[PDB]
């Protein structure tokens, strides 16, 4: 049930917490209170540096 | 991409001996837009070699402060490295140049000969500050066990 884009800690915003957790999760780094489910952020089918760029895109945009 | 350039990712070439340790630099070529994104990953024997670092050059790599360059080994014989500004603007690749330096571990009971080190032409991605493609190339290195 969570519908924003981007929010991958599931807090309501997009924000550098999420880019954090991007970064940590792209290092194959275990990321507490992820959801895995906002990782593909561009629906392409995989979790790459790509979700990673439209991330940092969409906060710079807020 | 207005320039329609291709920009190629190569991977370069190193000889040890069994148990040396050998350091191979990944480079970038052709540049001409600037560039705000690099996705590309580099398969290697694991049997023969075990990755010990993989770092950028920060004459070319900057902001690595903020976490612009990523490494992933979670993957056997693979090692997948993201480049990011995170500034979309202020810190981009914009000149020909090495991109970062591959550490490897030769297996004491290696074989003499060459292993690839090849770089998946279908992940390869290569795109602009605002995230759009740059025409990329993929051009493969390896590693000479000597005997
Ligand atoms: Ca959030
Ligand atoms: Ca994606």
């Amino acid at each position: 049930s969570n519908t924003i884009l981007g929010d991958l800690n599931d807090d309501g915003v997009v924000n550098g917490d999420d880019i954090v957790m991007m970064r940590q999760y792209l290092a194959g780094k275990t990321v507490s209170g992820i959801d895995k489910n906002a990782l593909d952020i561009n629906g392409d089918g995989a979790v790459n540096g790509r979700d990673l760029m439209e991330l940092i895109k969409k906060v710079s945009n807020n | 991409s207005v320039k329609n350039e291709t920009v190629k990712l190569s991977v370069g070439t190193v000889s040890g001996n069994p148990g040396d340790t050998v350091k191979v630099p990944v480079t970038i070529s052709q540049v001409s837009t600037p560039v705000g994104l690099i996705c590309m990953d580099i398969s290697y024997d694991a049997s023969k070699f075990t990755v010990k670092d993989v770092l950028p050059n920060t004459d070319l790599v900057k902001d690595t402060d903020n976490y612009s360059f990523i490494v992933n080994t979670s993957t056997p014989g693979k090692i997948s490295i993201t480049f990011t500004d995170p500034t979309l603007a202020n810190y981009p690749i914009s000149v020909d140049g090495i991109l970062a330096y591959l550490d490897f571990i030769i297996n004491s009971n290696a074989t003499a000969g060459d292993s690839a080190l090849t770089v998946d032409p279908a992940t390869l991605i290569v795109a602009d500050e605002n995230d759009k493609d740059i025409k990329d190339a993929a051009s493969n290195g390896k590693i000479t066990v000597t005997g």
